[PDB]
């Protein structure tokens, strides 16, 4: 749920600012790295590996934690504003509000990609396709 | 003060059918049951 | 006011007319049971089962007629805008269009949408009988349950009433629906042109002009 | 520094004498009724209930002025930015394009925009005089439940002083739509417009230019 | 009916939970709204209450008065500006006005004259009203009844207090119709059945959003 | 007279019986006139007392400042502007505001800087009209002494209250002659004496009723 309500919006805001639709946002970094119209000195080499070792030891230390619900929901550090670190009931709704938009967002996502092997559009270029006909028909 | 106008309280769960009942290894103790 | 032994009766000002087994505690009971239909109580279970179905897809009936010659006519370009003709929006090649907008439903063939069509009420019409998720103890006529989720079936007083406003809504709905097979089979066009028509000529547009359209 | 007699009042310092039925108990009690409107302690607990949905009502009006314009100027293809203009959009052939997106909302009817939200606003405010699903037995302003997920009210010591921030902001904020009406029926244009052209040259493009706006004849 | 606690409401069930004291149903037309609280002085609530029922008066007679050129004029009598806004401006013409459609009528010519006529004689009845004289002297300032009640339609107290309510149901619905009747003629020009013309033809886009852009200014 | 139950009220022979009974006469201007019911609170009437007391000793300057400025125009000194109601627009003429027609006078130029000792000064006084300050500091807040006495005339409290009452009444022409100023201003758009001359040359056609029709809709 977490990697797709993050990945969710970033397949708008990323297409909001430069068009680039997320289906098609490999061959035109391929070419340059950039990121709102500004230019980054990494090759897709230097990338991957940045990737593989900055990434992994996350989810190293994601696999450290032997309490199988403290797996789930750690606080500690990762709750700042200590906000379900308290008040069970009040934790409660926070959870059910994660969940409810973690199980929209992989519903969503699955959305995205089947509609983008069809079309081969991406998240809101497919999306203007569909208003084009609706609006004029 | 209060008045049960406009909705109905149900008095259940809110299952994913109005009216089934729940698998026995499903307990209500995790947020997404 | 509906209700009870001193409601008023199908003959209004009259008191001697009705056969004399029914009371008046069931939604619009005038007593007009001059042929005697129902003098059996157990028979006259089953028709007011069967009214109240008789009365609902009636009324869901007369609103699915009125507007696609209201819309139609008042700049919705629909596939064709009369209801009695309204069936042979399929037969064409681009198929039935909602709203006349063909990257909708865009259905096509017949061998798949009444394929579909007689399984989805295959079971909840037969979840009407008994069982269905959504209630399985409950009432067959006012279940409640996820059906009224406004709560206003619960003032029970309030509650008779509006069952006496819905087959009252219902029986003129069921009347009414039954005078749109009458004047299509005789005139041929949709009811509002038929409004058109008569507030074009009120005395000559009437029954008597189509009464000879039948001449052996 | 904000209850009881040893609370700032509307003239500060120099306040001498508040009316007598404003103790220091309530949040904005800057003792300022010269008029003595609410001398009635039942007539006062309505003005109260009365002052704050107005105040809650102004603070989201200002995102919906300053916003549109706001995005206008920093490249977004707006219908309408200035916000008195704004319900003019549904009457041209494009429609209400959300942000001046075609494929977003896209209102073509008017009486089909008011046709839903009276049946929404009309349950709604109904759900703020009693019952509701979300608070059945609750305040009439301040309920909590799930209006407050986060639960920045939870003690009733700091309780009260975001009461008095959110009622200090909320005067603020409709102290600015007496302004907002004005600005706009004397100028024409948006409020940051006046903005923008006060800062270029402020001693001319103060109010005393437009001071001779409505002579008659 | 309309009285006590289970009497109508003024948003159904919803304001049945938050009344005021004050208002409890004693009177005519207590809905139960004064989300104002303005009420709650009774003596001051006694004023109000006359105020209410005075507009309503007043509000009737005006009400009727304002249709009866219009639909009148188009039903085949002649009328000289039969639009209420600008039938009392007749007067300018130098042959005066007609009452309904004859200078052998009553004919008025001179405006500075009939209010000399009009002062003087709400002059006596407003302190009439007020204080008593001619048509009674110490009854209800707001019901007072058999100088003005000759025919017995307030006799039966049963049937009185449902007509008290009947009286301000219909003045209700008077005062806020020429609520209309002022912005209708203000933001269109013409007469609300002239209003009536244009909204049964095309109801769709003869309405009040047609005018919705015409007070912006530049 | 002027005081006690005896006083004579808002309409005389037809008002002995509406008036309620907390107005006695105790307080300047009580003429049995409380209609609406405003004020039925005493504590609430007590704020009103000040609101038509200042309103009254507003007017009462408002009304001759209108009216110095234009009827001397007349006697042969020019005034820059003979008009009350665009009297403020000559500050920003090629002299600026002129206090007379000499240049060696007043000879105001920069309106910012005549608003900014303006609301600076004024705040203090009428904060000091709340707590105190040079001018005393427990004195009544309508009728405070001496200190703005400085010709003895604050005595005699028969007498004294005597000119209370002849200050209200010449506060309450003066506010019903300043509601006047502003309607025909913006109907005619002349100065009220400029009104006044055109009534003294044709009296029948300067009536009200020259403009009736100036505001029509269309
Ligand atoms: C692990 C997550 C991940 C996923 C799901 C993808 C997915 C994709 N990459 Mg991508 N990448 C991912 C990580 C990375 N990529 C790249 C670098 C590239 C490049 C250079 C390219 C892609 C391209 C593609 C597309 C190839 C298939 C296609 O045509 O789309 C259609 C199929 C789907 C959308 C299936 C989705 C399955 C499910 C229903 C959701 C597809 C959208 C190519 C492309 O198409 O660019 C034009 C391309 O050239 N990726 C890097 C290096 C930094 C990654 C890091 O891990
Ligand atoms: C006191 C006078 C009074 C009378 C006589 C009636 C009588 C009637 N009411 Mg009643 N009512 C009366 C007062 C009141 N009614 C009602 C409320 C109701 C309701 C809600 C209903 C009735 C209905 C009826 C009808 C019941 C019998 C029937 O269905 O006939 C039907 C048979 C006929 C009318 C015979 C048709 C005669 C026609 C001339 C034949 C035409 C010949 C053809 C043209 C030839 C065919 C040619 C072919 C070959 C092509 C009947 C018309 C019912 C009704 O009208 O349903 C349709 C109904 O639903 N009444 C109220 C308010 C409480 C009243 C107030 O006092
Ligand atoms: C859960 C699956 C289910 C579905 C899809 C339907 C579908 C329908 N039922 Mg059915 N029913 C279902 C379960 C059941 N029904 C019934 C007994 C009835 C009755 C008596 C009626 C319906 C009616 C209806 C229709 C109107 C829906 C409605 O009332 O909205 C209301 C809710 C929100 C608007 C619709 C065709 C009505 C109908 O057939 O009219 C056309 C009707 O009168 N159903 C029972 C037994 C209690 C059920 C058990 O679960
Ligand atoms: C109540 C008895 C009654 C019957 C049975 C008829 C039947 C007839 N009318 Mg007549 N009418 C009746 C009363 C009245 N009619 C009229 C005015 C007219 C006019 C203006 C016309 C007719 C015509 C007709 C004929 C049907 C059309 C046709 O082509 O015939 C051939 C078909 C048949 C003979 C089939 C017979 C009908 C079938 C058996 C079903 C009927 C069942 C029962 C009558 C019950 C039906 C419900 C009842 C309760 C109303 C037929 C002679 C039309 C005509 O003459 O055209 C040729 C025509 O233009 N009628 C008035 C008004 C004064 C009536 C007053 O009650
Ligand atoms: C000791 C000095 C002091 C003074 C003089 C004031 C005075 C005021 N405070 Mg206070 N305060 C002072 C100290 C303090 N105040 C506050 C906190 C507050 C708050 C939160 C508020 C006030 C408000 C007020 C106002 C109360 C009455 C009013 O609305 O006047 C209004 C009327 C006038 C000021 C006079 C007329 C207006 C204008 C200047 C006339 C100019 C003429 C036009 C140019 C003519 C236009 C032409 C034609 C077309 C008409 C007034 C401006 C209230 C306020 O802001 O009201 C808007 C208010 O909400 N004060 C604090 C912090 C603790 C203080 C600290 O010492
Ligand atoms: C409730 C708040 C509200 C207010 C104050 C306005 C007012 C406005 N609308 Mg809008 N609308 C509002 C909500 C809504 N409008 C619309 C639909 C439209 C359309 C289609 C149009 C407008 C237009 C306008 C503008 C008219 C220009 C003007 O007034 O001249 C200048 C004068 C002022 C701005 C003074 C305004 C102050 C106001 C009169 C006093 C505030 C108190 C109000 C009486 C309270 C509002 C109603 C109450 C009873 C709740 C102006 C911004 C027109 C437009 O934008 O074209 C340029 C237009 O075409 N509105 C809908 C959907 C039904 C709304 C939802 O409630
Ligand atoms: C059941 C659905 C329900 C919904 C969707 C709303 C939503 C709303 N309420 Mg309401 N209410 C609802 C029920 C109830 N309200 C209230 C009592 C209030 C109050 C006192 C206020 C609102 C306000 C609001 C509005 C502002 C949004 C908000 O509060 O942000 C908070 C939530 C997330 C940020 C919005 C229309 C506010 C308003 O209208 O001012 C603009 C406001 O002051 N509601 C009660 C009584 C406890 C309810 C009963 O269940
Ligand atoms: C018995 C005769 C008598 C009459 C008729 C009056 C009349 C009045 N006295 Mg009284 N008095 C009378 C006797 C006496 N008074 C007084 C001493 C006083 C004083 C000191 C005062 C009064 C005042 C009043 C007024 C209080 C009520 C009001 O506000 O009017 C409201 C109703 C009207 C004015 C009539 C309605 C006007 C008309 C219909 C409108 C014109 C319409 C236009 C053509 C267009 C309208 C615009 C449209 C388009 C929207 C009232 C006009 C007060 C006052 O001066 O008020 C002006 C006041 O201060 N009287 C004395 C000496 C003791 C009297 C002796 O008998
Ligand atoms: C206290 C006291 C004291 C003393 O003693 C006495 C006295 C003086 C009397 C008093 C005072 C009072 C006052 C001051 C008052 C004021 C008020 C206000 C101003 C309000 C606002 C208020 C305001 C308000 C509500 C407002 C609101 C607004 C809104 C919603 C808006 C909306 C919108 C928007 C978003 C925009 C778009 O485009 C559209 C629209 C839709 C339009
Ligand atoms: C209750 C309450 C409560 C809460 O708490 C608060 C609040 C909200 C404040 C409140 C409310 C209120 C209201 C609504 C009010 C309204 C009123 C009105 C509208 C009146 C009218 C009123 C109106 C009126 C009088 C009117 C009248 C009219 C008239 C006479 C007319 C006359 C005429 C005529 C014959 C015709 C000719 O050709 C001319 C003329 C001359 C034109």
């Amino acid at each position: 749920g977490r990697w797709a309500m993050l990945a969710c919006l970033g397949a708008l805001v990323a297409e909001a600012t430069t068009g680039v639709s997320w289906v098609e946002a490999g061959k035109v970094e391929l070419d340059g790295a950039s990121y709102a119209g500004l230019s980054l000195p990494f090759s897709i080499t230097q990338l991957i590996w940045i990737e593989v070792i900055l990434v992994g030891g996350a989810e190293f230390y994601r696999n450290s934690e032997t309490n199988p619900e403290k797996r789930c929901y750690p606080g500690g550090v990762f709750d700042p504003l200590k906000l379900a670190s308290e008040d069970e009931e009040r934790a409660f709704r926070l959870k059910t509000a994660e969940i409810k938009h973690a199980r929209l967002a992989m519903v969503s996502f699955f959305g995205y990609g089947v509609q983008a092997l069809s079309t081969g559009e991406g998240a809101l270029g497919s999306l203007a396709k569909f208003a084009d006909g609706l609006n004029n028909g | 003060r209060s008045g049960g106008v406009g909705y109905r309280k149900y008095q259940g769960d809110a299952l994913w059918l109005p009216n089934t009942t729940r698998p026995e290894w499903l307990d209500g103790s995790l947020p997404g049951d | 006011f509906w209700y009870g032994p001193e409601r008023p009766l199908f003959l209004g000002a009259f008191t001697g007319e009705p056969p004399s087994y029914l009371t008046g505690e069931f939604p619009g009971d005038y007593g007009w049971d001059t042929a005697g239909l129902s003098a059996d109580p157990e028979t006259f279970k089953r028709y007011r089962e069967l009214e109240l179905i008789h009365a609902r897809w009636a009324m869901l009936g007369a609103l699915g007629c009125i507007f696609p010659e209201l819309l139609g006519s008042y700049g919705v370009p629909f596939g064709e805008a009369v209801w009695f003709k309204a069936g042979a929006q399929i037969f064409q090649e681009g198929g039935l269009d909602y709203l006349g907008n063909p990257n909708l439903v865009h259905a096509q063939s017949i061998l798949a949408i009444l394929g579909t069509q007689v399984l989805l009420m295959g079971a909840i019409e037969g979840y009407r009988v008994n069982g269905g998720p959504l209630g399985e103890g409950l009432d067959k006529l006012y279940p409640g349950g996820s059906f009224d989720p406004l709560g206003l079936a619960d003032d029970p007083d309030t509650f008779a009433e509006l069952k006496v406003k819905e087959i009252k809504n219902g029986r003129l709905a069921m009347f009414s629906m039954f005078g749109f097979f009458v004047q299509a089979i005789v005139t041929g066009k949709g009811p509002l042109q038929n409004l058109s028509d008569h507030l074009a000529n009120p005395g000559t547009n009437n029954a008597f002009a189509y009464a000879t359209k039948f001449t052996p």
